[PDB]
């Protein structure tokens, strides 16, 4: 998984 | 002003539950966008990243660590929790608090730190340091001071010798206890006919001793 | 994880020096949204990590224009344009796009002076130590440059491995050398089973080791 970013 | 404050317990056993609180201000974890996380580091080691919990209760674990880690917080009081069952010696750490957003406003980055909070994880009991004198072998000569076996940590050393002296006093390192040495290197006038003492304290035990160099 | 490969690990300098530090990663840092969240850290000594460049180039509040950040994909570099005294310590590059977030190994800068050859004190265990059963034989390197010192154990000749413990210094403050304390431990009767022991050490300053030894039957 990739971390959260908008 | 931003501030992010790590509590924990200090020294915890080896297989014990960890249980880690960051207590946060300047910011609230109900604004969308805005996460805390924690990330550690073993004395004189690299970061190591751990957990993030998100405004909306989405987390991040270390994948290598999932089993152990639990991340959780309280919006309303401000406050993020961190849980690790059966640590080991390794857990040993730094574990610093930190703010991350996951949007450009609020900062996407790893810029407000906590001062970080230490924990130990031993089975070790109190145990008072062996205090040991090392004399040189049969212009400046060089003494010694070796002290050996003894928790917790700290212990202070200072010398007491008879004008210029330089003093090297090293790092303690495990051996379940710790142990650590210092040098003296005074001038030649000065030993052996004058008294030169180490001088450790180790306040946990309540220790302290002033051990003369007796010369060979 | 995606191993953040930093070179060097070690990087002394002068002041008002160049100086620069790569980092390459497993795999490519660009995020699923285009950017790519290459980030790079300070600590100090007893301080916590600040952070100096975002996103690759960006120098973050506080951060002089000395510094720059450039790269793309796997391929990262810092660079400090003249070095100054604020600038030493454990700079870290660190990826976060992809889980779990991983730092690089940490790069110090140091500073560089003047070749120093270590001086080296050897301690036969103490009367102390014997009397409760122990024999730890210690050995002080100090005041050296640069950090990168062979330490071996010798006991009647032969080199040796096991119960060896050591603790190095920082960059001192004063001189800018290192300084090594040594120490092996026996049991008291494995140290009355032998007679020749040596603390021996190899340093750029010379080409001979500095052997420094006694003998237990002399003491």
């Amino acid at each position: 998984a990739k971390f959260r970013h908008d | 002003q931003v501030t992010l404050k790590e509590s924990g317990p200090g020294i915890l056993k080896p297989s014990q539950t960890l249980s880690l609180t960051c207590s946060f201000s300047g910011f609230s974890l109900s604004t969308s966008g805005m996460g805390v996380g924690w990330i550690r580091q073993p004395s004189g080691k690299g970061l190591e990243w751990l957990a993030h919990i998100w405004w909306d209760d989405d987390r991040s674990y270390n994948p290598s660590l999932k089993s152990q880690l639990t991340i959780s917080k309280d919006t309303s009081r401000n406050q993020v929790f961190l849980r690790i069952t059966s640590v080991d010696t390794a857990d040993t750490a730094t574990y610093y608090c930190v703010r991350r957003a996951h949007t450009t406003v609020l900062g996407d980055w790893f810029a407000y730190w906590g001062q970080g909070t230490l924990v130990t994880v031993s089975a070790a009991k109190t145990t008072a340091p062996s205090v040991y004198p090392l004399a040189p072998v049969c212009s400046s000569v060089t003494l010694g001071c070796l002290v050996k076996g003894y928790f917790p940590e700290p212990v202070t050393l200072t010398w007491n010798s008879g004008l210029s002296s330089g003093v090297h006093t090293f790092p303690a390192l495990l051996q379940d206890l710790y142990t650590l040495s210092s040098s003296s290197t005074v001038t030649s006038s000065t030993w052996p006919s004058q008294s030169i003492t180490c001088n450790v304290a180790h306040p946990a035990s309540s220790t302290k001793v002033d051990k003369k160099i007796e010369p060979r | 994880d995606v191993l953040m490969t930093q070179t060097p690990l070690s990087l002394p300098v002068s002041l008002g020096d160049q100086a620069s530090i790569s980092c390459r990663s497993s795999q490519s840092i660009v995020h699923s949204n285009g950017n790519t969240y290459l980030e790079w850290y300070l600590q100090k000594p007893g301080q916590s990590p600040k952070l100096l460049i975002y996103k690759v180039s960006n120098r973050f509040s506080g951060v002089p224009d000395r510094f720059s950040g450039s790269g793309s994909g796997t391929d990262f570099t810092l660079k400090i344009s003249r070095v100054e005294a604020e600038d030493l310590g454990v700079y870290y590059c660190f990826q976060g796009s992809h889980v779990p977030l991983t730092f690089g190994a940490g790069t110090k800068l140091e500073l560089k002076r003047a070749d120093a050859a270590p001086t080296v004190s050897i301690f036969p265990p103490s009367s102390e130590q014997l009397t409760s059963g122990g024999a730890s034989v210690v050995c002080f390197l100090n005041n050296f440059y640069p950090k990168d010192i062979n330490v071996k154990w010798k006991i009647d000749g032969s080199e040796r491995q096991n119960g060896v413990l050591n603790s190095w210094t920082d960059q001192d403050s004063k001189d800018s050398t290192y300084s090594m304390s040594s120490t092996l431990t026996l049991t008291k009767d494995e140290y009355e089973r032998h007679n020749s022991y040596t603390c021996e050490a190899t340093h750029k300053t010379s080409t001979s080791p500095i052997v420094k030894s006694f003998n237990r039957n002399e003491c």
